[PDB]
């Protein structure tokens, strides 16, 4: 019954925050910098993950993206699977996202999308 | 004729009118069951006999497997065609084909809970008078009996005997001082390299060690005493 | 399955239908380019480690035409290995040898595995070649035209490597316009963008093409080390150029040089031939780099396999020793070290800074003049530069050579554990100081010294005819307890009793420990004895290592054989039967369950690729049992031989199987080699390969068996040379009967010292059947002795091996300078302390060596009983003792006099500045 | 019709 | 996917960590109980951020412990049926594409993969290419799918992914 296709998800977890995969390479590399008992391999085998998946890397940029989508209508669960996509175009950010469909239409959401890009390295 | 509808699975109407609307099972017969299914999304009550109705599964949620070769068997679906539900076991990570029917849904782990209480978690066993070993887990015709060396040979349920517990027992580890039994320490160093647990039972060579986080083994590997440290 | 009879009915050998890539016929063009590919590739090529030379049996340009003729009996023909190596060796030696002959068998799958990829990526080169055709005839900056130089780059490729250069650079210019050449062929893009994409989209291009060089002109220029091309200059500051692409996604000149710059970087690091030049270079200028992590500066101490190289700095690739680079990434996966290869020197110097890889080829891009203008350009060039070599080349060249170097690693372990199982096999059935076999009383022991001894009686079939228990054979003649002394007087006169009424030829005494060696001075007493009686004839008193038949006793197949039989008496029954025949008695323990890895072949076996060392392994039956040939009536008559069939060329498991079952239903001996094909219906290239190989023994027949009996059957004369053969020994007697005249000559073989041979190979090549020197003279050997056994005759383990063998340790375990744990047995008299080591050496820690200071009284120091610390001075191999000490300034070893010998290239400085 | 000669000393 | 949240746990504490550095021991204790553990609730804990409160620890009768019920601040993941992401593969097998995303592996079987992709167990490199040698999927190698299912085994989570749907494979 729970599903992300659908926004569906647990009472409890409704009112959780959603991460970027550079944000929690923050906070992990910073923990990691604070304590070198020593780190689990669950903490080593999620920073070479989300390491190899950090797509741009200030923080500060992602505030702008962040407030222009709550003046959309957009949850934060797309909040940040659509920072660590990093997509192309309006049509795949609905092919990956099936929440989006009938949501936006697509030349508003590309301009969006044209706007994540530029942040990148 | 036989039906397999056991109490807590799903099912749908496979021909007729109403096709397609998945319900929970409530009531429990042979061939004239009457069903009154509880619907995902859906608020009213049809009315149904055993043979119109069809055991189907939603991809990627647990099924387990009461008849087949595979008997007794738990694991994921990934492609669900007419006949064939295909899944990946819990045991192995390779492919089980089998038929919708004979299958069941529950989210639960394969415990294997105590009736009566005879034996119990971490026991100490006799297998031949050379070697020592502890029982960890009872398969469907096999035991898992993990012996002195560290390893399960695979037997049978009638080859193990019941072996008295040395209480009184202690070793010497990496800062060459004194562990006992039922106490908690580190396995670093050995053939089980970076393991938590508490020991239970000692031998000539070796350690029995204990834990509940690890699932191998009902939560036990076996290891050299110097290679331990105090925990 | 049905795999299983489509493999029984089929006229090829099985490890051909079980090989991985089906086996198919090679027009002579594919055979000449193969062998050419093999030669290079498996010959003539070096390792880029230092490897010994594992050729235990560079070979010159004329081994191609060898490799050609292999590949052809193999590809063509059909034949195994074994068939090529023992009947065709005129068309292979002397360049090719078994294992020559197993390696380039080995790389006919790689090579078949590139031409399968090279031909799809052919394929696919030519459709996106047609989809471009189409697109141009219904030009925008960034179309680059897939031409005839890119076809012939892919038809040039030589390895996996170059092949994945050439896939990654097709991937870069077209891996974009993939799913639009499939969609309009007759499916949805997988879509993630690297920055390369995001700067197309933008349409750099038309930026990127203007920094001078295209990619291949650099590799060129790289290629040639010089400037084969003169950097094409733009008459433009890049700052000021820029300005013409400024876009949402680059809105400044210096974001769109750093969009531009990006592309042309990857472009150079995609570049097949700088990718080619570049890989070629880091192979010879490699520096490997290696630190410990803060957990590897505590785990990595001085016993850990991992000490001799914790710290490297600037050690040569080229200067790595057999395995050690499995041993570094062994220790790099533990997460104690981390390895860095780098093709520059490492240090803080301006010159170590000068003489870096990227200050030599900028130099190959960059345009020599003054100007500003100039200038800027270069600078913009520099970061192109410095940007394609140490974010892709750098990371990737690292990566695939690192892959190389663990490959070799892991093949020369490989080798070494093959070199181990050769060294076991290759010992010929013990022959005492012969026709009906030697009886062999092996007797077995556990450790615990109140554990019954076992002794097993075989026959020379290698039936157990009779076995004893012994309870008290474990004592010792000196005995505190003269009721032990006693109790050992009746299993003495037992076993006596036994040796008197058996008369075995040899007593085989398990390699258990070193309590073996007090059996062994009791049994030789027993014997010498019956011998100072004169009753019996000499009976031989051998050690036998005990580590097959202890995996034979715990292996399912010992308890199917004799279930009611106790595990040590079925220890001592594979101790009798390995000196009656050591091969046949590995070819038990090594079953369908794979249970020969169990075997201590080498330190890291289980650290080597699984598939690759069976093969490996398997390769070394495959190669002596077709040298020693297989009795199939033994086979039949005593179900211990019947493994061996499946290792006889041309057979294996299903078809060796089907032989045994097919004799067994018609319940007859194998009496003619012919019954192989008109009783077995075996098929002419099954029989061909095997044929040679099978013996069947021609003086155990008689009564209506006489009607065909073939002599030459019990020999290896293949039946296609019988006429040879017949006409060999017809006119070695100058006949004016065939088979009179091949009995006369088997009874009377000195007579064929005459015989010129060569003239007849002459005949031969002038009959049309080629070149056969070396059958003929195979041919008089053989008729000269049939079947004589080319395994090293038996000798008895000598010092070095008993040592080893007993203490279950190696030169590298059990080193002068190793620290160890001992228990205090007594005091000799005080000249010193003695102990005893786990592994049962006998320690002695002379008094001056008990601590740093004088002590006159080891009694103030030690007690029996007490457990110590110590490290090895002098090991005494023939004594079993060792020269310890335990003096604190050797134990923490303070001047570092004892520690085992570091790398040359050991980091000394890193080592003081983490202290 | 051949023979092979004994030839060699 | 990867989220921030404001949990609570109540742990127990033996006299003998008492005096001013007990909070701080309290702190330390959490830090190794709360870290790389996992629930089918509230997904993964990947680690500890900050710490909200520690409430006032109320002494068991009976017994010497004393609980510390703790608000903590944590990074957790947790996989939807239906969600989108990226892994890297770990093994490429004739079953199916074993993968992994962070702190958690994934199986594809060879059913939900395109049909196009056959198998390569042959190579150095275990691929799944296509007839043409197109799409070359090996280890090592940044896939996105999209997670069809979950399941929990003692304190860890081990997905299913799929592959058929647009925009989904290889980098």
């Amino acid at each position: 019954e729970e599903d992300a296709s659908q926004l569906i998800f647990p009472k409890e977890f409704e009112t959780a925050e959603t991460l970027l995969n550079s944000e929690v390479h923050m906070l992990l590399e910073h923990r990691k910098q604070q304590n070198e008992q020593e780190l689990s391999e669950v903490f080593m085998k999620t920073l070479n993950y989300t390491a190899r998946f950090s797509r741009f890397k200030n923080r500060e940029t992602i505030a702008s993206v962040r407030s222009l989508l709550l003046q959309k209508k957009l949850h934060k669960f797309e909040l940040a699977c659509l920072a660590n996509l990093c997509p192309e175009t309006a049509e795949e950010s609905k092919a990956l996202i099936p929440s989006l469909e009938g949501r936006f239409e697509d030349e508003e959401l590309q301009q969006i999308l044209d706007d994540i890009q530029t942040k990148r390295s | 004729r036989e039906h397999n509808f056991q109490p807590g699975d799903n099912v749908e109407v496979c021909e007729g009118e109403l096709i397609n609307l998945q319900g929970k099972i409530l009531s429990v017969d042979g061939n004239k069951i009457t069903i009154m299914p509880k619907h995902e999304d859906l608020k009213d009550m049809l009315e149904f006999p055993a043979q119109e109705l069809r055991k189907y599964f939603k991809m990627g949620d647990h099924v387990k497997v009461i008849a087949g070769r595979f008997e007794g068997d738990t694991g994921l679906i990934v492609r669900v065609e007419e006949n064939f539900v295909i899944l990946f076991s819990d045991l192995t990570m390779h492919e089980l084909k089998v038929l919708p029917r004979d299958l069941q849904l529950c989210s639960e782990t394969a415990s294997g809970v105590d009736v009566g209480g005879q034996h119990e978690w971490g026991e100490l066993v006799q297998l031949d008078p050379q070697t020592v070993g502890v029982i960890v887990r009872l398969e469907r015709e096999t035991f898992q009996v993990l012996n002195m060396y560290g390893k399960v040979v695979t037997v049978r349920h009638q080859a193990v005997t019941r072996k008295k517990d040395n209480r009184f027992a202690v070793a010497l580890d990496s800062e060459q001082n004194n562990i006992h039994v039922k106490d908690i320490v580190k396995v670093i160093d050995g053939p089980h390299s970076g393991r938590e647990g508490e020991i239970r039972h000692l031998f000539r060579s070796f350690a029995f060690l204990h834990c509940k986080k690890l699932v191998e083994n009902g939560g036990m590997f076996v290891c050299k005493t110097r290679h331990l440290v105090l925990a | 399955t049905d795999q299983d009879n489509e493999i029984r009915a089929t006229d090829l050998p099985e490890r051909f239908q079980l090989r991985s890539i089906p086996v198919k016929g090679a027009e002579d063009d594919e055979l000449e380019e193969e062998a050419d590919w093999i030669y290079r590739n498996a010959f003539a090529t070096p390792t880029i480690s230092l490897q010994e030379s594992c050729d235990y049996l560079r070979k010159g340009p004329s081994t191609i035409q060898k490799i050609k003729e292999a590949l052809g009996f193999m590809r063509n023909q059909h034949f195994e290995v074994p068939f090529i190596a023992f009947y065709r060796k005129e068309y292979v030696e002397p360049e090719l040898h078994i294992n020559d002959l197993w390696r380039v068998w080995q790389w006919d799958e790689k090579w078949t595995q590139l031409r399968i990829r090279k031909e799809n990526l052919t394929r696919l080169f030519e459709k996106m070649q047609a989809y471009q055709y189409e697109q141009i005839s219904a030009l925008a900056d960034g179309i680059r035209a897939l031409d005839t130089t890119d076809m012939e780059r892919l038809k040039d490729v030589q390895s996996m490597d170059e092949l994945k250069d050439v896939y990654n650079h097709f991937l870069l210019y077209y891996g974009r316009d993939i799913p639009k050449m499939q969609n309009a062929a007759k499916l949805k893009q997988a879509s993630r963008r690297d920055m390369y994409t995001i700067c197309q989209s933008a349409g750099l291009d038309g930026l990127a093409k203007k920094f001078g060089l295209t990619p291949e002109q650099f590799g060129e220029n790289l290629r040639d080390s010089y400037q084969r091309h003169e950097t094409e200059q733009f008459p433009a500051e890049p700052l000021e150029l820029a300005k013409d692409y400024v876009c949402s996604q680059f809105p400044t000149p210096e974001a769109v040089l750093e969009g531009a710059r990006y592309m042309v970087a990857l472009q150079i690091a995609r570049e097949p031939l700088v990718r080619q030049v570049l890989r070629q270079t880091f192979q010879e200028r490699a520096k490997l780099n290696i630190t410990p992590t803060k957990k590897g500066r505590k785990d990595v101490d001085e016993a850990h396999y991992a000490y001799s190289f914790k710290y490297l700095k600037n050690k040569p690739v080229k200067e790595l020793r057999d395995d050690q680079f499995l041993k570094i990434c062994l220790a790099e996966d533990e997460g104690l070290l981390t390895t860095d290869i780098s093709i520059d020197l490492k240090g803080v110097e301006g010159y170590g800074n000068d003489q870096t890889y990227f200050e030599e080829i900028k130099q190959f891009y960059y345009r020599d003049e003054f100007s500003h203008q100039v200038q800027e350009w270069n600078r913009q060039r520099t970061m192109a530069i410095e940007r394609a070599l140490q974010q892709f080349l750098y990371v990737q060249m690292a990566k695939e050579l690192k892959n190389k170097l663990l490959a070799e690693a892991k093949e020369y372990v490989i080798k070494a554990c093959s070199r181990k199982l050769y060294n076991w096999l290759r010992v010929a059935p013990y022959r005492p100081d012969q026709g009906k076999g030697i009886r062999v009383l092996g007797i077995a022991f556990s450790s615990a010294r109140d554990h019954p001894v076992f002794c097993a009686l075989v026959n020379g079939e290698g039936e157990v005819t009779d076995f004893l228990r012994l309870p008290h054979f474990t004592k010792r003649r000196t005995a505190w307890r003269e009721e032990e002394r006693e109790k050992k007087a009746q299993d003495i006169e037992t076993l006596k009793k036994f040796l008197l009424n058996k008369k075995p030829h040899v007593v085989t005494v398990a390699g258990e420990n070193r309590d073996a060696q007090m059996l062994i001075e009791d049994v030789k007493r027993i014997v010498h004895e019956l011998d100072q009686g004169q009753q019996l004839s000499s009976i031989g008193v051998e050690l036998v290592d005990n580590e097959l038949a202890i995996l034979y006793m715990n292996s399912k197949k010992s308890e199917a054989e004799f279930r009611d039989y106790p595990p040590v008496l079925r220890q001592a029954v594979s101790l009798a039967r390995r000196i009656q025949d050591p091969l046949i008695e590995f070819a038990q323990v090594c079953s369908s369950d794979e249970d020969i890895l169990c075997l201590k072949f080498h330190p890291l076996q289980e650290h080597v690729v699984k598939e690759e060392l069976l093969n490996a392994l398997y390769c070394e039956f495959i190669n002596r049992v077709n040298e020693v040939g297989v009795d199939v009536n033994r086979a039949i008559a005593h179900p211990y031989s019947q493994a061996l069939i499946q290792y006889v060329c041309g057979l294996g498991p299903r078809k060796g199987t089907h032989l045994l079952k097919i004799l067994k239903q018609n319940n007859t001996r194998l009496e003619s080699r012919t019954q192989l094909v008109t009783m077995c219906h075996m098929g002419p290239k099954v029989f061909m390969n095997c044929a040679g190989f099978l013996k069947i023994d021609t003086a155990s027949l008689g009564d209506s068996t006489d009607s065909y009996i073939e002599v030459l059957d019990g020999s290896r004369v293949h039946p296609e040379t019988y006429e040879w053969a017949r006409k060999m020994a017809v006119d070695a007697l100058e006949y004016d009967n065939p088979a009179g005249a091949l009995e006369e000559i088997l009874e009377n073989p000195e007579r064929l010292k005459d015989l010129d041979l060569d003239a007849f190979a002459e005949e031969l090549e002038r009959q049309g059947y080629g070149d056969k020197h070396i059958t003929l003279y195979d041919i008089r050997a053989e008729l000269s002795c049939r079947y004589k056994d080319l395994r090293t005759a038996y000798r008895s383990p000598n010092t070095e091996e008993i040592f080893n063998m007993l203490t279950k340790e190696t030169p590298e375990t059990f080193y002068i300078g190793k620290l160890i744990i001992c228990n205090v047995t007594g005091i000799a008299h005080a000249i010193g302390v003695k102990t005893r080591l786990d592994n049962g050496v006998t320690g002695f820690i002379p008094t001056k060596f008990l601590s740093d200071k004088v002590v006159k009284r080891p009694e103030e120091r030690v007690k029996v009983g007490m457990t110590v610390h110590c490290r090895i001075m002098k090991i005494d191999i023939e004594k079993f003792s060792a020269d310890l000490t335990c003096r604190t300034s050797d134990l923490m070893d303070r001047n570092n006099e004892w520690k085992l010998p570091k790398d040359t290239y050991y980091d000394f400085d890193a080592e003081a500045a983490d202290h | 019709v051949y023979r092979i000669p004994k030839k060699s000393q | 996917m990867f989220y921030h949240i404001s949990l609570e746990h109540e742990i127990l504490l033996h006299p003998r960590y008492f005096g001013p550095n007990l909070l701080n021991t309290v702190k330390q204790k959490l830090f190794t109980e709360v870290e790389g553990t996992c629930t089918g609730k509230y997904g993964f804990v990947i680690a500890v951020t900050t710490i909200d409160n520690i409430g006032a620890g109320v002494i068991q009768p009976g017994r010497g412990f004393v609980l510390y019920p703790v608000k903590y601040k944590a990074i957790v993941f947790r996989p939807f049926k239906g969600e989108v992401v990226d892994a890297v593969v770990t093994q490429v097998n004739k079953v199916g594409l074993f993968t992994e995303i962070g702190p958690m592996s994934c199986f594809i079987s060879r059913h939900s993969i395109p049909s196009e992709m056959e198998f390569d167990p042959n190579s150095n490199p275990p691929c799944y290419k296509t007839m043409d040698e197109d799409i070359v999927i090996q280890q090592d190698d940044e896939i996105r799918l999209k997670i069809v299912g979950t399941r929990v085994d003692k304190n860890d989570i081990f997905a299913i992914g799929s592959l058929m749907d647009d925009y989904l494979g290889l980098v």
